[PDB]
RNA sequence: GCUAAACCUAGCCCCAAACCCACUCCACCUUACUACCAGCAACCUUAGCCAAACCAUUUACAUAAAGUAUAGGCGAUA
RNA sequence: GCUACCUAAGAACAGCUAAGAGCACACCCGUCUAUGUAGCAAAAUAGUGGGAAGAUUUAUAGGUAGAGGCGACAAACCUA
RNA sequence: CCUCCGCAUAAGCCUGCGUCAGAUCACACUGACAAUUAACAGCCCAAUAUCUACAAUCAACCAACAAGUCAUUAUUACCCUCACUGUCAACCCAACACAGGCAUGCUCAUAAGGAAAGGUUAAAAAAAGUAAAAGGAACUCGGCAAAUCUUACCCC
């Protein structure tokens, strides 16, 4: 979003301008995910992918600020998770294949707890945290009982 | 004179709390009222 | 009971009980000169005709033949040193007919 | 604006009030094939006739009872056409309205711009009698014109509005089963059914068990009186131009089981305060307590069927215009 | 057109007036031809005790002595039913299958 | 072509969040909370069903799984069912012959007017409080009055005491034809019931005669056309009463046509057809009650009458029902179409013409009386 | 700007459907079409323009009886109530069609090329060259979109390959597939054109509000344009 | 009987009536639930009677005989309510371990101030409730600014309070 | 001599310091203050007054270097 | 909530003569005169008029909003 | 003596000439205390399918046109009954106890509902009305206004 001078003389009029990227719609197979994702994909994105060879690689390599999308971030996170867990993407009859795939991306592959949080918004993260430490409140009665038991034990000891 | 011809239903539809809450501008109006401390924030 | 959350009755669950009633009442002299057997109470606004009937029957062991409630507007036209509208509270009146020709004249208190 | 009188009223002790409004004296008592027919009628609706849609308690007095009543009326009439030639000639109206408008008493207006002004307070009974038998010749007298019967009329210690009774202003209406252009101007057997609101079970549930009979009585006082008034009007006669004849009409209120029988005697329309001051006359009503026509039905058999009730009905039907 | 005065059932037009109500709380539902259906279970019946032979009057004699106040906490309550525990050396895991639920209250008052 | 319009068809749901496509992670959504949020993905909940069963919010099963859904489409007749054609269609349905005049016996059973006039007047002016009564009021009333008048001859005829006219009187009758299944349902009109059955109008020789003339075909307006095509129909036939009901034998179907608008009323041919159908249906039911449920040509053919409707116009119909096996001999109805007492009633005068009825013809009344009498 | 278009009736019916007026306002609530509104109240009769649609669970040529020929307030042409088999429907009336008459509907693309009568519908392939037609589809199974106004007609000019060439009421010509249906003859209520409105009141009743007072000057456009007819357009 | 709505006939027109003290918490605390319930009803009727008396007095233009008694009764009632309520709370704690009965969840509404949204109790789940999804519990960016303003306002008030207090103190010091 | 006059202390201003507020019960997004039944959702340069003595490019929004280098209808000014 | 226009679903129009007919009530408007012009009034009163089964009047609820709307153009009306 | 107005309902307002007590054009102003009772009217109606060509105009002829306002049926589902709210007033919009504005139903001289004149005098000027000798448009921009009415002809 900017302004242009009319015929590129400053003494001519100034007028606002919106320069849009040339958008597309294209499929991308991702080895780590074993699925074809239709994506809005600019030419620049395609070029980037080509440079990094694999789409998966691009997703991994691309720095979070650089990647530029929530969807992309999510994908990256998913990939990381896959790398971590070592979960069956190709199911049985392809363990060797799976292993090979994994070995492609021995680079990257962060611990499983970190890869959960990767590529999240703030609000989402907060929500997740809340979910993690929600629980039911524990009955006080139980606690009291425990205390009593402890006391009894102590008495026995003495 | 006499431009006002009271009818409650109309009034409530026009200026009511619900209508103000429906639009962002309306929400802002209510917020403004709150900030001034006005006793009646909507109609 | 007044100012309490009422439990939900989905379809075939239990009878609603009220142990320990929150609303309380007061019988009064009718100004407009009512007939025999009609007792007038001032009531909290939340109380129903049915509730009134129940309330009298249980606690006071009185045979209620009919109940007719009616809300009364309390006056707003009254102003202060500040010129702010003081409002008299709106309140509910009951007209309760006694059964079996029981009859009731309001007593002369403050003789 | 006028006090809207309801014959089939939920109001308690309504009777006395009604009497006051009218100026009546109420008194206790009156002034095989058939049986079979009655039984059949009872059966038809309660058993034999297959319903399509399911019947309910809110829907009970409308669907079961009214049609049964109608059947009873019509079949009975048919039976008794040999026994009485007047009923063959006499018209018969199902649910046709009955309206009557009188004025009884003065009232200084309590407040407003009309305060301290004499207001003659007005009444109106509207009605839909379940059905009624309208004759061209007038019925006989029962009791003579100006009969004393010193039992005295109720007081009305407080306002009419204190009883559940409400004012309204809608078209005034003095009207029998039909308009003036008609031969059949008189009548002799009004039938009513009480609504679902005044079922005796309901009454029992409430503490008002003394008002079971009372309601019926009130109804009798009202609708019949209205009818009489209408009749009087159709043959001239006002408050001031008081009735020369004794206008008579009879009726039998009911419930699915319980009947009772009420004749009305209209000696006056002179109910205004102008006329009352020099008035030794008063209208009369005589009636029986609500005896059950029958006990109960099991499948397709009445347990106990009371012929006395039937006899009363027959008598009511069977009386002639002299 | 005063918007300082409280909105209420008296204030609007016909259709407005019949909708609102005071804090009355409903006895039933309404159907078919506006026929209201008073359900017995929704109506609260007052469980009144028998006061015949009940010595507790509405006031307390001035001669009665005062004592120090004690907020009845849970610990105290537990203690007052700890004898059985002691003897051993009275709790619901869920109270979903129960008429009187302590947490999401059923019991009125 | 597709009627409906995109905007007014229910809104297409917003596209499923793109996180859901990624296998396999937990999508963080606002179902953790209990309110909507624009950030935070849209959750997907399972389809809820209710444990208890409230009648006031009851949702029925589909037409696939119902307790008595049949595959063969039945076609069912009603008071409301108003068929494109016509007398002919009705006849075809019923399998019968239409003769232009009422039978001689009935006529004979006839061989005064002031009363009739009064009745007419009463219906059209006097009965209600307001000026000029509307048709939902007067049409049934007139009929009722007429019936009453007829009854008033109980003094003359002692056999008239053993009847009863009834109001609700629903009933049913079910059969095949070409062969397609076909049904009739009950009334919204009165029904005169008697203890004795009606006597036969036509002889057994006459019935043999009917064989010769073919029921009319009338392509391309095929039967069943206007009748309610129906599945989940239930094939069981039904008279209007349980066993043992006295006055069980249907004398005359006193059905009527109220409806204050010109559209809601029947058109006369249609009305006639309806009447015929009713006659068939009641008659059929009676036959079923009498004999076995298996079909045959009847030994005793049952007779049912049915008066026509409307305060002004009158369509008379007597139906003979001699063959419970349809699809040989056929039935033989006869009608006196659109006979009409009184053309137009002036509820108010004019500025010259009086306030009574006009064009009163007592022939119709006589016919009615005859019909009423039939049995005695 | 509340605006639920009245056209929400999914199921076909014969019953006349209540029509909300537009005033020439959009869903946004602003006038997009000036001079509309305030006419007589009307109900819609749903018109079946797919002339050859068979009745349910049938496939062959469909015979029809005309029950009635009525006025339609929604449009210039008058309409006919057709019945057949089980189903009834409204169609647009051809010129001279009356109650009692029998109509044919066909899918039969005959090499015989069978002559036809003023009410009946046929594929264009079966119709003799030079016959007048109305209610012409654009594609097969598409529904009849063209030549529907009172008194109008198009004429079949020639057949070439699997296509026919129609002359529309505006003499501009249109190439349509052979198998597309049309109904022979001209649309009914001929001489609609000759009706004299008589007064402004009539116009108002028709739901046409008056023209605006603003004097516009006539511009470049306003001279008469003598042109050749635009080049025949095709749907193949 | 309706005579319960009035006191002893002897006490009418005395100008002063003897009523000994309200129920204190500890006494109440020591009675049983069954007993407590019974006591409540006794109290209730008395309260009603007192109210009636008050009304009568008002009507008459006359002063109450012993108005403090009503107050005492009220106090007693309050105490009773507190005791039972406390017990209930304790029970709840023992069983489930929940403060309060009626639940909520600290929900941030449209205007951004965090409400204790008390839950309302009903039949269908929230996701297919028409009138509850329209209840929105989230802010949007325009609200933040207003919140800030509100905060500022609050702070100003606080400052005013504090300064005023200081000034008062100073004045006092000067005086003494 | 009437009208009137007079009267300190409410409180407030500017700093400093320190990061605030927010469920007795009940009600409150439906027409808020309403006990109780089957569908949407937020982000998208500021402008213009004005100054240039008109007006179109254009005109600001710790200390020192420094009003320096630069920009600018090479001017206003930045 | 005034007015401009529209959408939904209502309502009213006597009497006399004989159709966007005539006379003429109720309603609608506002020709001309007089009074009033800090007034009964920030456009009224008295008379006198045009209209009054229609392109009419009008109660209710809804809709279009300013770089705009709405307009039987009068550059009208959009709450003095 | 007026009645160019009344009673209602709708909308609107919301205790705004009811009892007692109190004070200061003439004494509906404050404080307390009463008051409006439902049957009238609001507050509706379990699903899925499936049906609804024939106006209204005393609806009968006639007669049209601008083409219209009042419907089910099949199957499944179902016993619990009258809760809650409005209901006062001399009243609303017009800053006012303001000659204005204000929907419908009745009543069309009123059975409702009001009071044009604080007291005197009877000057001018002014306003509204009635009166008029003889003449009769001579008035005046023009028969404006007025009282009796109706002739002919242009322009747009
Ligand atoms: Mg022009
Ligand atoms: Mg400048
Ligand atoms: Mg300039
Ligand atoms: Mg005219
Ligand atoms: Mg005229
Ligand atoms: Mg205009
Ligand atoms: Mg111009
Ligand atoms: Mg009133
Ligand atoms: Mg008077
Ligand atoms: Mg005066
Ligand atoms: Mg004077
Ligand atoms: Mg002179
Ligand atoms: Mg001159
Ligand atoms: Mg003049």
């Amino acid at each position: 979003l900017g302004q242009i001078y009319a015929n590129n003389d400053k003494l001519s009029k100034r007028l606002k301008k919106v320069w849009k990227p040339q958008l597309f719609e294209r499929e991308f197979y991702s080895e780590i995910l074993d699925k074809k994702f239709t994506v809005t994909v600019t030419m620049r994105t395609l070029d980037l992918i080509d440079e990094a060879y694999g789409l998966d690689f691009y997703i991994l390599k691309a720095s979070g600020e650089d990647l530029c999308s929530k969807f992309g971030m999510d994908l990256k996170r998913g990939m990381l998770l896959r790398l971590a867990r070592q979960d069956p993407q190709l199911h049985p009859e392809d363990p060797e294949r799976r292993a090979a795939i994994y070995d492609k991306y021995k680079e990257f592959a962060i611990p499983e707890e970190e890869a959960e949080w990767v590529g999240l918004t703030l609000e989402e993260a907060i929500e997740k945290q809340r979910l993690l430490e929600e629980k039911d409140p524990v009955p006080l009665f139980k606690i009291y009982v425990a205390e009593l038991i402890q006391q009894l034990q102590q008495q026995a000891l003495s | 004179g006499n431009e006002y011809q009271p009818s409650n239903i109309k009034r409530k539809n026009k200026h009511g709390w619900v209508r103000r809450l429906s639009t962002p501008a309306g929400v802002q109006v209510i917020l403004r009222r709150m900030l001034k401390g006005r006793k009646s924030l909507s109609h | 009971a007044r100012n309490v959350v009422y439990p939900l009755y989905r379809l075939g669950g239990p009878q609603l009980r009220v142990f320990r009633t929150n609303f309380f009442i007061q019988l009064v002299r009718p100004g407009v000169a009512q007939p025999e057997d009609t007792v007038q109470f001032r009531i909290p606004m939340e109380m129903t005709r049915v509730d009134l009937r129940n309330y009298l029957e249980g606690i006071y062991n009185v045979p209620v033949a009919a109940v007719r409630t009616r809300v009364q507007h309390g006056s707003n036209k009254r102003r202060d040193h500040r010129n702010v509208r003081i409002k008299k509270p709106d309140y509910k009146v009951a007209y309760v007919q006694l059964a079996h020709g029981q009859t009731f004249t309001f007593p002369d208190l403050f003789p | 604006m006028k006090y809207m009188v309801y014959p089939q009223t939920f109001a308690l002790n309504a009777d006395r009030w009604y009497q006051y409004f009218t100026k009546t004296v109420f008194l206790s008592g009156l002034p095989a094939a058939l049986r079979a027919v009655a039984c059949d009628c009872l059966l038809q609706e309660h058993f034999y006739l297959r319903r399509r849609r399911r019947v309910h308690r809110y829907e009970e007095s409308e669907v079961i009872s009214l049609p049964f009543l109608d059947q009873l009326v019509s079949t009975l009439v048919g039976l008794l056409s040999p026994h009485n030639p007047a009923l063959a000639a006499a018209a018969l109206d199902y649910r046709c309205p009955v309206h009557f408008y009188w004025v009884r008493g003065e009232e200084i207006i309590p407040r407003g711009h009309r305060r301290g002004r004499i207001d003659d307070l007005r009444y109106q009974i509207d009605d839909k009698p379940n059905n009624q038998i309208r004759i061209s010749k007038q019925l006989a007298e029962f009791v003579p014109l100006d009969y004393s019967v010193p039992i005295e009329i109720p007081t009305i210690k407080c306002k009419p509005d204190k009883l559940p009774l409400f004012k309204r202003q809608y078209e005034n209406h003095i009207f029998v089963g039909s308009k003036t252009a008609d031969p059949c101007c008189y009548g002799h057997t009004q039938f009513h059914l009480l609504p679902d609101k005044l079922r005796r079970e309901r009454l029992l549930r409430q503490n008002c068990a003394d008002q079971i009979e009372v309601v019926f009585r009130a109804n009798a006082i009202a609708s019949l009186f209205a009818w009489t008034g209408a009749q009087a009007m159709y043959q001239g006669f006002w408050s001031e131009a008081d009735v020369t004849r004794p206008f008579v009409s009879q009726a039998v209120i009911t419930d699915g089981k319980y009947f009772s029988f009420f004749c009305y005697q209209l000696n006056t329309l002179a109910l205004t305060t102008q006329a009352d001051q020099n008035n030794p006359r008063k209208n009369i009503c005589w009636g029986t307590q609500s005896k059950p026509l029958y006990e109960t039905i099991e499948d397709n058999d009445v347990k106990g069927f009371n012929d006395d009730v039937l006899l009363q009905i027959v008598h009511f039907l069977l009386n002639r215009p002299k | 057109a005063d918007r300082m005065s409280k909105w209420t059932s008296k204030r609007g037009p016909r259709s407005f007036r019949g909708r609102k109500g005071r804090g009355a709380k409903g006895i039933g539902f309404l159907t078919s031809g506006w026929r209201f259906v008073q359900i017995k279970e929704m109506v609260p019946e007052f469980v009144v005790p028998d006061l015949t032979g009940f010595k507790l009057k509405p006031y307390v004699s001035y001669l009665a002595p005062e004592s120090e106040e004690t907020p009845l906490t849970a610990a105290q309550l537990f203690s007052e039913a700890v004898a059985p525990a002691i003897e051993k050396d009275g709790f619901e895991p869920t109270q979903e299958g129960k008429l009187f639920q302590l947490y999401p209250r059923n019991f009125l008052r | 072509y597709e009627w409906g319009v995109r905007s007014t068809r229910k809104s297409e749901p917003p596209p499923l969040d793109r996180v859901y496509e990624i296998p396999g992670l937990e999508p963080i959504t606002f179902a953790g909370k209990m309110h909507f949020v624009p950030w935070l993905a849209r959750p997907i909940f399972p389809p809820w069903d209710r444990g208890y069963k409230d009648p006031r919010f009851y949702r029925s099963p589909p037409l696939h799984e119902h307790p008595l859904y049949k595959d063969q489409a039945c076609y069912i007749f009603h008071h409301r069912c108003r068929l494109l054609e016509g007398v002919k269609q009705a006849l075809w349905l019923t399998k019968t012959k239409l003769i232009e005049g009422l039978p001689e016996k009935v006529l004979s059973l006839v061989d005064q007017d002031e009363c009739v006039l009064n009745v007419i007047s009463h219906a059209r002016l006097w009965q209600t409080t307001e000026e000029i009564p509307k048709r939902e009021t007067y049409c049934p009333v007139i009929v009722d009055n007429l019936i009453q008048l007829c009854k008033s001859q109980i003094l003359k005829h002692p056999s008239l005491a053993r009847r009863i006219c009834v109001q609700n009187s629903t009933f049913s009758a079910t059969w095949n034809r070409e062969s397609l299944l076909l049904q009739v349902r009950g009334s919204g009109g009165a029904r005169l019931s008697t203890k004795d059955p009606l006597p036969t109008i036509a002889s057994r020789e006459e019935i043999e005669a009917t064989k010769n003339h073919v029921l009319e075909t009338f392509y391309p307006i095929s039967p069943i056309i206007d009748l309610h095509e129906c599945n989940i129909y239930d094939v069981k036939n039904d008279t209007g009463f349980q066993e043992g009901y006295p006055y069980p034998y249907p004398h005359t179907l006193y059905l009527l046509d109220k409806a204050n608008l010109r559209p809601h009323r029947l058109q006369p041919d249609q009305l006639r057809a309806k009447m015929i159908l009713f006659a068939f249906g009641s008659a059929l039911a009676q036959a079923r009650l009498l004999y076995g449920n298996d079909a045959k040509v009847l030994e005793q053919p049952v007779v049912v009458q049915s008066v026509g409707t409307d305060g002004r116009v009158f369509h008379f119909l007597v139906f003979q029902l001699n063959t419970t096996d349809l699809d040989g001999v056929k039935n033989l109805a006869w009608v006196d179409s659109d006979q009409l007492l009184y053309q137009h009633f002036w509820c108010l005068p004019v500025i010259v013409e009086p306030v009574g009825p006009v064009g009163f013809k007592p022939e119709t009344f006589r016919k009615f009386l005859a019909l009423y009498l039939h049995g005695a | 700007a509340n605006f639920v278009s009245w056209k929400s009736r999914t199921k076909y019916t014969i019953t006349p459907v209540k029509m909300r007026k537009s005033g020439g306002r959009d869903h946004t609530g602003r006038i997009r079409v000036h001079g509309i509104g305030g006419g007589h109240k009307q109900r819609y009769r749903m018109i079946d323009f797919l002339r050859f649609r068979p009745e349910e669970t049938k496939s062959g040529p469909f015979e029809e009886k005309v029950i009635q020929v009525r006025y339609d307030p929604c449009r210039s042409a008058d309409i006919a109530l057709v019945a057949g088999g089980s189903r009834k429907r409204w169609i647009i009336a051809t010129e001279n069609m009356q109650a009692g008459d029998t109509i044919l509907n066909s899918n039969h693309i005959g090499r015989m090329a069978v002559a036809a009568r003023e009410g009946d519908a046929h594929p264009l392939g079966a119709l003799p060259v030079g016959t007048l037609i109305n209610n012409v589809e654009s594609e097969p199974g598409r529904g009849a979109q063209y030549i529907r106004a009172a008194g109008t007609c198009g004429v079949l000019l020639r057949k070439v390959n699997g296509t026919a060439i129609i002359q529309l009421p505006s003499k501009r010509q249109m190439q349509v597939l052979e198998t597309c249906v049309a109904t022979v003859g001209r649309v009914s209520n001929v001489d609609h054109n000759k009706r004299v409105i008589g007064k402004a009141g009539r116009n108002r009743w028709l739901g046409k509000r008056p023209n605006s007072g603003r004097w516009h000057r006539k511009g470049g456009w306003a001279g008469r344009k003598i042109r050749p007819l635009p080049p025949m357009k095709s749907y193949v | 009987g309706l005579e319960e709505f009035f006191d002893d006939p002897k006490n009418w027109g005395q100008e002063k009536v003897k009523s000994g003290a309200a129920w204190t918490c500890q006494q109440l605390r020591n009675k049983s639930n069954e007993d407590l319930h019974k006591l409540w009803y006794v109290l209730l009727k008395e309260r009603n009677m007192l109210l009636t008396l008050e009304q009568e007095a008002k009507r008459q233009r006359l002063p109450m005989p012993s108005p403090e008694r009503l107050d005492k009764v009220v106090d007693s009632m309050d105490a009773l309510d507190k005791v039972v309520q406390e017990r209930e709370d304790a029970l709840r704690l023992l069983q489930t371990g929940q403060e309060r009965a009626r639940p909520g969840a600290w929900r941030r509404d449209i205007f951004g101030r965090i409400i204790w949204h008390k839950f309302k109790q009903w039949v269908i789940p929230w996701h297919l409730n028409k009138r509850y999804n329209r209840k929105r519990f989230f802010a949007l960016p325009y609200v933040d600014h207003f919140l800030r303003l509100e905060r500022e306002k609050r702070a100003r008030i606080k400052a005013r309070k504090e300064n005023l207090e200081r000034k008062k103190a100073k004045i006092l010091l000067k005086k003494f």
